[PDB]
C-alpha cells in the first residue's frame, strides 16, 4: 500500500528528467500621514525553488 | 452732473507658513506633535525618531 495511501499526479511527461517548483514572500508597512505628505514607505517580495529527478 | 469715480486696490503678497514658489520642495507628512501646539510659520524641533 503506496500508491493507496499517497497522492498520485500525472504532471511529468516521459521524456523529462527532472522538475522544480517554487516559494514566494512579501515585505513591508505602512504609517499615519497627513494631507501635504511625501514620505510613503515600499514594499517588496522574494522567492526560492527546488528540485527533483 | 457729476463725475465718475474708479479706484483701485492691490492684493497683498503672502501669509504667514506659505510655500512661496513652486522649485524644488519637501514636506515630510509621518510627524507626530508629541507636547504642546506648534504655530503655522515656526520652526520645529525632532524629540525621537521611532525605530520601527
Amino acid at each position: 500500500s503506496a500508491l493507496r495511501v499517497f497522492p498520485v499526479t500525472t504532471e511529468l511527461s516521459p521524456t523529462d528528467k527532472t522538475f522544480e517548483y517554487m516559494t514566494f514572500d512579501k515585505v513591508g508597512t505602512a504609517q499615519i500621514i497627513a494631507d501635504y505628505t511625501d514620505d510613503l514607505p515600499l514594499v517588496d517580495a522574494l522567492g526560492t525553488s527546488e528540485f527533483g529527478k | 452732473a457729476q463725475i465718475n469715480a474708479s479706484y483701485q486696490r492691490d492684493m497683498a503678497i503672502a501669509l504667514p507658513g506659505m510655500v512661496a514658489d513652486t522649485s524644488k520642495y519637501n514636506i515630510d507628512g509621518a510627524c507626530v506633535v508629541n507636547e504642546g501646539d506648534v504655530l503655522v510659520g515656526a520652526a520645529v524641533q525632532v524629540v525621537q525618531a521611532q525605530a520601527v
